[PDB]
RNA sequence: AGGUCUGUGAUGCCCUCAGACGCCCUGGGCCGCACGCGCGCUACACUGGCGGGGCCAGCCGGCGCCCGCGAGGACGCGCGGAGCCCCCGCCGUGGCCGGGACCGCGGGCUGGAACGCCCCCGCGCACCAGGAAUGUCUUGUAGGCGCCCGCCCCCACCGCG
């Protein structure tokens, strides 16, 4: 139902405000139509999403594809940082998707160290290179002559 | 609270005490109904009131100080209309149903009225959570 | 026979109002909610006169039956002519467009 | 004819007085009540091209009420441009 | 063409049925229906009491296939 | 249900209203091959008689069997709704019945006799081979 | 006084509407006229066959037309009705660039 | 000499002009059916059908209470989004719970007026992957899935998106 590009999602006014300015990092991750946002603040370690536990978060199957950012590196740093994504957009995949690139920028900007900061890009662009940088390729449109972006009527030439 | 933990443990769970409690009690026109026109037959369940009622009152803590409408929650049960040589077209559930649970629920001071529909009343927030937290374990 | 177990020697002068109970979707409508219109009740009127004292012709196509008609002679367009009909008891409460033809059988 | 009727018991059935549902659209003729008696009594929407008086594909959308074939002509003026 | 009966009349639910499967390892409701020549309703019940015995175990249950191995052997 | 081994009384080929049931398929839909018996009338008709409606056919028993019978002959006394029966209303006797395979033949037939008679439209497309409901004949449905 | 009063600007064509803003909180930079709000733009369409007889490959004209609108329902009261016809004067006089005040 | 004089206060010349081809009113017809084919829609099933549950879109967008199985109906106010899909069970290769054409009672809506459109019970046609022939397509593409607008008193298997 939301669009994603609304001013209450990308601001996060959802939360309270005497918590919202403890979230300090602001992140973002997109695919297609879908948007999402995170808030990192350094602590105990947790996730969560869309006010739901990381792990249980229903693709089922994809569980390991939200979590890649994290079992590709160690635990070492994801333990004193805790995240409050929240994610708005078109389908399932796509919102997985984008939840773990926003996973991946997220943890890299607070390394807040430069060359660690370089040596975590190469590992993980090493890996599917689209975990930081995003995928550009959207639907198109559909003309006239057919009832398809390029599929065209069946034409009789008799 | 609930939202640690996946629906369908939960929702099966608190029918099974909802109907031990004796909270709700099926009424007698529960024995010859489809569940909305989408449909085309009956449910098979024998206690299908229950799980129906569980699921809207999760639906309504969910919502917070919002308000759902008798009709908001028939929407959120919507099934495809088939077996016509046509393409198939949606349709809403039935709200006779959702309107006798919600009045079932709010005879019980567990949903409280607002200025449209109803919303979750603190007492029945508490017993969500105590449920929720009790089946946790 | 009879009629949703209603007599038919006492059909005659018999309530169109009662009966309105016992009839289909279309009747209780038209007839009870919306109404009728005035062509209809003059058509009725002249009818009346008749039987209380020749073939009324009329382009009234869509003119529920009553039940005190049973018995009567009445003509009816189909778009180039007149046809005649006459009321039977198990044909009350029905209009008067199924029983007159605008086409006609097709054949080889 | 002005001093006759028909009968009480059939008077009830009379059309309800509730004004009728089928009016005629005004783009902008007062309303008000021989051949007078049904010139055109018939009543039923008569919604045309405001530029030619043909019935025929008209659009209502936005309240426009134009030909679509006059619609091409006086696009250019009345602000719709053709791009994309 | 075929016609499986959805229950046996005696015997056969456990002088073979209940047997047939004991000298196997791996199984499932359609490797047993195919191979002792019955429905597959009947495949799945007799799994049930298999498994409340205990010899019979699950590996890779789900709605549409449930395969089993035989643990006592 | 959890049946494995099979009922002592097992009646493998059951019979009803002049039709033959088969007793190796699940009890609702086996119902189902009466004419004038569907399943939305069948569930419907077996609860209130007391049945399992997820046991095999042929492990009913005679005191269910013609428990089931009286509900299916005089059903209006024992709750269903009026909305439900095939025949929400009749001609003649003006009340609400549900008719079965035995005298469903003469619902249709009857019916028609009636049309003939009536001279009414609908029955004449009945006897040249034509549509009866709005249908568009040029091209649809040649023999 | 003070009336709650309220600018609303509509019209077609980006250049002078945007133009138009900019003149406007010129002649509000000291009564505290603010930013706009820029509403979505309201991108009415129509379709139409390019033949008037429909012969040859079915083709459409797609035309489109604009409604861009700016509030600056700022002043509110923060003015009075005496400059409210100043706020309406300085201002530049374009063709066709709809304006309306309510409180 | 492609189509359009039947889009127009765009028009030459012909035909009609007081028993009218003018304008208007009541009916009927444009849908009528032994048959030939053109664009489409639904299927022939286990990569599936039914029931319960969880859940996310965009062109954009209106809701509460109460009756009614449902379609719908009486009130009162400004408030708000889905199919595929995933999970648990039943069915078990049988033209069967695949398929929903056709037909019989009935309950409602629009309209002055149902021949129009919806919902319920019942019956349950062909169809077992389709010959000679032939059409379209290279990334968010084909294919599958659904959702809004157009003409519209009611109705979308159509068209634009
Ligand atoms: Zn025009």
């Amino acid at each position: 139902m939301a669009k994603g590009n609304r001013r209450d999602l990308l601001e996060r006014n959802d939360i309270e405000v005497r918590e919202r300015d403890k979230y300090t990092v602001h992140t973002l991750g997109k695919k297609k139509n879908s948007v999402a946002v995170a808030f990192v603040k350094a602590g105990k370690g947790d996730i969560l999403v869309n006010n739901v536990p990381l792990a249980l978060v229903r693709p089922e199957i994809l569980r390991t594809k939200v979590s890649e950012p994290i079992m590709i590196l160690g635990e070492s740093l994801f333990k004193g940082l805790d995240m409050n994504i929240k994610v708005a957009g078109g389908g399932h995949v796509s919102q997985i998707y984008a939840v773990r690139q926003a996973i991946s920028r997220g943890v890299l900007a607070s390394v807040k160290d430069e060359a660690a900061r370089s040596e975590l890009r190469a590992k993980l662009v090493s890996y599917d290179r689209q975990l930081v940088v995003s995928d550009p390729r959207r639907c198109e449109a559909k003309k006239f002559g057919g009832r398809g972006a390029r599929a065209r009527r069946q034409k009789s030439y008799r | 609270s609930v939202t640690r933990v996946p629906a369908d443990v939960f929702i099966n769970s608190f029918a099974a005490h909802l109907k031990n409690r004796g909270i709700i009690k099926c009424p007698a026109f529960t024995d010859y109904v489809k569940t909305g026109v989408s449909r085309q037959y009956a449910p098979r369940d024998a206690d299908w009131f229950y799980i129906k009622a569980a699921s809207v009152i999760r639906h309504f803590y969910i919502s917070g100080s919002h308000s759902i409408g008798v009709a908001g929650l028939a929407r959120k049960y919507s099934s495809l209309q088939k077996g016509k040589t046509t393409p198939h077209h949606t349709k809403r559930a039935s709200c006779k149903v959702i309107r006798s649970i919600v009045s079932q629920f709010l005879g019980q001071k567990l949903l409280i009225a607002g200025e449209r529909g109803r919303h979750i009343s603190p007492n029945g927030r508490k017993m969500v959570e105590d449920f929720a937290e009790g089946l946790q374990k | 026979p009879n009629f949703r177990g209603v007599e038919v020697e006492k059909l005659a002068t018999m309530k169109i109002t009662d009966i309105l109970p016992k009839l289909n979707a279309r009747c209780r409508r038209r007839i009870g909610k919306h109404g009728l219109s005035m062509k209809h009740l003059r058509f009725v009127n002249k009818l009346r006169l008749r039987r209380a004292a020749k073939i009324v012709r009329t382009h009234l196509r869509d003119m529920i039956i009553f039940p005190e008609m049973i018995g009567m002679t009445v003509s009816v367009y189909n778009g180039r002519q007149f046809i005649p009909v006459e009321i039977k008891p198990p044909m009350v409460g029905r209009a008067l467009r199924e029983y007159s033809m605008s086409y006609k059988i097709v054949s080889h | 004819r002005n001093l006759g009727s028909c009968g009480a018991e059939d008077l009830d059935s009379r059309v309800h007085p509730s004004t009728i549902f089928w009016p005629t659209e005004a783009d902008n003729a007062s309303g008000v009540p021989m051949r007078e008696t049904e010139f055109c009594t018939h009543i039923a929407h008569k919604r045309e091209c405001r530029i030619c008086g043909n019935y025929n594909s008209v659009y209502r959308k936005y309240g426009l009420f134009i030909c679509r074939r006059c619609f091409k002509e006086n696009a250019g003026k009345i602000g719709f441009v053709k791009l994309h | 063409k075929v016609d499986y009966p959805t229950l046996f009349a005696d015997e056969a639910a456990m002088n073979e049925a209940l047997k047939f499967i004991k000298n196997s390892k791996c199984i499932t409701h359609t490797q047993i229906c195919e191979r002792l020549r019955v429905s597959v309703a009947l495949a799945k019940r007799v799994m049930r009491q298999l498994v409340k015995s205990g010899d019979f175990a699950i590996v890779s249950k789900s709605s549409r296939m449930t395969i089993f191995k035989n643990m006592t052997k | 249900m959890t049946t494995i081994v099979q009922p002592n009384d097992y009646r493998d080929l059951l019979r009803m209203f002049n039709t033959n049931i088969q007793g190796k398929v699940v009890l609702e839909c086996a119902l189902v091959g009466i004419k004038g018996i569907g399943r939305r009338f069948a569930n419907v008709a077996l609860k209130k008689a007391n049945i399992d409606v997820h046991k095999r056919a042929g492990e009913l028993t005679a005191a269910e069997e013609d428990a089931l019978m009286k509900v299916l002959e005089d059903p209006l006394s024992h709750g269903i709704p009026a909305w439900m029966l095939n025949r929400n209303n009749d001609f003649e006797s003006g009340k609400d019945m549900h008719i079965l395979v035995n005298t469903i033949a003469s619902t249709h037939r009857a019916d028609l006799e009636r049309l003939r008679k009536t001279r009414c439209e609908r029955g004449v497309r009945h006897h040249h081979n034509l549509k009866v409901r709005g249908q568009h004949t040029k091209s649809t449905g040649r023999r | 006084m003070h009336q709650k009063y309220t600018i609303i600007v509509v019209g077609k064509d980006l250049k002078l509407v945007e133009r138009y803003v900019k003149s406007i909180v010129k002649e509000g930079r000291a009564f505290g006229i603010s930013g706009p709000c820029r509403a979505p733009v309201r991108r009415l369409t129509i379709t139409t066959r390019k033949s008037p007889c429909g012969e040859g490959t079915n083709t459409w004209h797609r035309f489109e037309l604009r409604m861009y609108k700016r509030t600056f329902w700022v002043t509110c009261g923060g003015n009075d009705i005496s400059t409210i016809l100043s706020k309406t004067v300085v201002i530049p006089g374009i063709q066709v660039t709809v304006e309306v005040e309510e409180p």
